[PDB]
């Protein structure tokens, strides 16, 4: 067992996400970081066994084999940091392991929307990030047109009129 | 490259006829590379047994030669070594104290 | 790169599976990893060179893992629960501990009761008046009776301005053998929408070798 | 005070000749020997596998397999790479292990040619003083490679130390017996007086020529020289005067005997 914080975390673009883990057993003081966008396989992110600080580029980590504690700190979070973080635990003096992960945390990276008026066609669009049997909507999307440079969210008179509408939307 | 140092020496205090084994011991030596023969006489001791090869603090190999003897009055033993570091194979001779 | 192929096996219950994988070369410590809906990761067995080592709980009695020499790296799960369909990922090494894994894209596997409840989904790509006409940016979205649920809808490749839904929505969520519905739109200008001048979804149902 | 010490010798000659054979020393009493021809490590010893679990160990001989080969692929890499500033043969010899306090301190020297050049030290491998400049860029790129600087790491600070208490441990029948050594007397002309020492383990032994309550400050002590069984021969010279040698011993002090000095009158 590995206790990874929190369930979910949800960074702005540019700020910097950071993450917990801990171990229970005083031989597991060797972490891994694992990264795994959706359908897609993990990909290690890295390692620490240390008990210092050590900067990959655009993440930093802190370990403290003292505590059995370790950070994971994502600065100048990119929209494509969106993804499923897993933590896992390496026995000392083993040799032959399985990478053996905690629940993950799924980060969320959005764009601020500058410059939003919301409306619905179901359609609510370019709105709020901070707003979140017969019917059916799913949550919702940033499409990013990279040739306008434009990212818009996304999700009949009052069926979306379930959740919170802002106070200057279209019809 | 250097050049090997050959000692020969009983296990036991020599007493003629009594059984012993003879030692040779090879150190100081690079490249690993070596021949080591126990001679009786002249012709190669058949069960001439080697220990394993290992190298000091210094990085110089050594090597330990040994096989049984019973020593007479008359029987002369000896080590030869054949080394890329020598031009001929050195030999010496048990000098019937050692 | 370590590469799993295929990729989306539907298979009916009682009849063995084999699941392929290639390793990268010059590595010689193999893994599996089980993941049901996509939640969590989960250990189940390591190779190495000739015989298999730490076996999990969840490496259940009914599996094999060989590696031939010459041939692939195979899980074979025989046979073969309706528990059974997840997502399996190979993995790779080179260093027994301490070191980078590798995992493979995974293969989706789908243990079915009835396999005649396998049916394609149709695809339906309109751009909104009151959209261009208020922002001069028109949303074209894509949504239908998937199972299970193997889809991939794209547009043609224009990587750029779509978006598509995290999982799909299954149509009738009260039953054991639900259809899948999911969403994916693609924004336009008011110069790509005005325009005079496709939406696929690439799907895996019964293999070539089923009457 | 003891240091484990494994001794990895390896040659190659041309491009397919290549040998890598290694042996494990506890002080002074061999543990393991690893030839180029086995599969497995093998012990010399009752006790080589010290307290580590069967698992615990055919891990570790996994991954020690999995060196070897890399190794000798990777050097002769090295050298296809290089030329002309290297050329075969070549030799290597790698020593690491671990010495120990009531506390430890772990090692790992490189050594090519016979001159030492490359030690591993904290988290990183590092050319030493006088090395080939043209061992930089290598080393960096072997300082690139995480999972191989971090297996190093583990054996160095988590396993050696805890392999070697264990070691400690199980053959503590066979390090701490005592053998008595067994002397005689000799003589050459150079005259010259040689005191024979036979047999006695552990390592430290006292052996003098005397003239009564005087020890002769002119005595030279040989080399310690391995007996076939794990024990060891000495000797002791003194250069006499023509009627010097009349009156002469040799006293042998060693463990083994409690007192009981040997004293050999010549
Ligand atoms: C003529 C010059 C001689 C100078 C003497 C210096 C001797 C060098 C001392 C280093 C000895 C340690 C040997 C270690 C070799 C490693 O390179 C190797 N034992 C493990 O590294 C792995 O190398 C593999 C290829 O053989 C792969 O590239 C591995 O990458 S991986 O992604 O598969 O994990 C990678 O980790
Ligand atoms: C193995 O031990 C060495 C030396 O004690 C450790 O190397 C030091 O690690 C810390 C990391 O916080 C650094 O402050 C130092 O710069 C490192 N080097 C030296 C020379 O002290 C190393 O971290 C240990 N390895 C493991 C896996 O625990
Ligand atoms: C190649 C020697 C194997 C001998 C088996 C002894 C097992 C104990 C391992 C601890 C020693 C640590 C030094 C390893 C460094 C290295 O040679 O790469
Ligand atoms: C050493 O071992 C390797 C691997 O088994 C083998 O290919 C090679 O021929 C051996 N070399 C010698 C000199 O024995």
């Amino acid at each position: 067992k590995v206790q990874q914080s929190p369930e979910s975390l949800s960074v702005p673009e540019g700020g910097m996400a950071s993450l917990n883990c801990t171990s229970s057993d005083r031989n597991f003081q060797y972490f891994w970081w694992y990264r795994q966008h959706s359908g897609e396989g993990p990909k290690a992110l890295m390692s620490i066994f240390s008990d210092g600080d050590k900067k990959e580029g655009r993440f930093t980590a802190h370990l403290n084999k003292a505590s059995l504690h370790v950070s994971l700190h994502i600065r100048d979070s990119q929209p494509s940091d969106s993804a499923l973080y897993f933590c896992a635990a390496s026995e000392q003096n083993n040799y032959a392991q399985g990478l053996t992960f905690g629940l993950g945390t799924r980060v969320s990276v959005f764009p601020y929307i500058q410059n939003p008026d919301p409306a619905v066609y179901c359609l609510f669009t370019d709105f709020d990030s901070q707003t979140n049997s017969d019917v059916y909507i799913t949550d919702k999307c940033v499409l990013d047109m990279r040739s306008m440079d434009f990212k818009s969210n996304s999700a009949c008179a009052n069926a979306f009129n379930n959740s919170i509408i802002p106070e200057d939307t279209f019809f | 490259q250097k050049t090997p140092q050959i000692q020969v020496y009983s296990r036991h205090p020599p007493e003629n006829g009594k059984p012993n084994i003879l030692n040779c011991y090879v150190t100081q030596f690079h490249p690993p590379h070596i021949e080591i023969q126990m001679l009786k006489n002249g012709k190669k001791i058949p069960k001439v047994e080697m220990s394993d090869m290992s190298f000091s603090k210094d990085w110089s190999f050594y090597i330990l030669a040994h096989t049984e003897f019973t020593p007479t009055e008359t029987d002369t033993y000896a080590c030869r070594v054949k080394h890329a570091s020598m031009a001929e194979p050195k030999t010496v001779y048990w000098d019937r104290d050692m | 790169k370590v590469l799993q192929i295929p990729s989306h096996q539907i298979i009916d219950m009682g009849q063995m599976v084999t699941l392929n994988c290639d390793p990268v070369s010059n590595h010689l410590y193999f893994y599996w990893y089980k993941q049901i809906l996509g939640q969590q990761m989960e250990f189940l067995v390591n190779f190495y060179n000739g015989k298999v080592m730490e076996k999990s709980k969840l490496f259940k009695d009914q599996f094999s893992v060989e590696r031939p020499d010459g041939s692939y790296f195979t899980l074979k799960i025989q046979p073969t629960a309706l528990e059974d369909s997840a997502v399996y990922f190979c993995a790779s090494s080179f260093w027994g501990a301490y070191a980078e894994q590798f995992f493979g894209p995974g293969t989706r596997l789908t243990v079915l009761e009835d396999l005649r409840n396998v049916t394609p989904p149709k695809v339906s790509l309109e751009p909104s008046k009151a959209e261009i006409s208020h922002t001069q940016k028109a949303t074209l979205v894509c949504l239908t009776g998937f199972y299970p649920d193997h889809v991939e809808l794209s547009w043609w490749e224009v990587h750029s301005g779509v978006c598509t839904d995290p999982q799909p929505l299954k149509e009738q969520p009260a039953l054991n053998d639900s259809r899948y519905s999911l969403s994916s739109r693609l924004r336009v200008s008011a110069t790509f929408w005005q325009n005079p001048r496709r939406c696929q979804v690439q799907f895996y149902g019964l293999s070539e070798n089923d009457e | 005070n003891y240091t484990f010490r494994c001794l990895q010798m390896s040659s190659f000659a041309n491009r397919s000749w290549s040998r890598t054979d290694s042996v494990v020393w506890l002080g002074d009493l061999q543990t393991h020997r690893w030839s180029n021809d086995s599969a497995t490590i093998s012990f010399t010893k009752p006790w080589s596998q010290g307290k580590l679990s069967n698992q615990q160990w055919e891990k570790l001989q996994h991954m020690f397999q999995v060196y070897r080969v890399s190794f000798t692929r990777d050097i002769q890499e090295l050298v296809k790479m290089m030329s002309p500033k290297e050329d075969y043969p070549i030799e290597i010899q790698l020593s690491a292990g671990c010495e120990m306090y009531p506390a430890s301190e772990s090692f790992l020297h490189v050594a090519f040619q016979g001159k030492y050049v490359v030690r591993f030290w904290g988290t990183s491998w590092q050319t030493v003083p006088g090395a080939p400049s043209w061992l930089d860029l290598p080393i960096k790129v072997l300082n690139a490679d995480q999972g191989t600087s971090a297996t190093v790491q583990m054996l160095l600070n988590d396993t050696c130390p805890l392999f070697v208490r264990g070691l400690l441990e199980a053959g503590k029948s066979d390090l701490e017996k005592q053998e008595k050594p067994v002397a005689w007397l000799s003589s050459v002309p150079s005259r010259q007086l040689v005191c024979h020492v036979s047999g006695f383990y552990p390592k430290p032994v006292w052996v003098m020529w005397m003239r009564g309550d005087q020890e002769q400050q002119g005595t030279h002590r040989g080399d310690f020289l391995p007996n076939a069984d794990e024990t060891w021969y000495l000797q002791a010279t003194l250069d006499v005067e023509a009627g010097e040698e009349a009156g002469l011993a040799c006293r042998v002090k060693h463990s083994s005997l409690g007192g009981q000095d040997i004293i050999l009158y010549w």
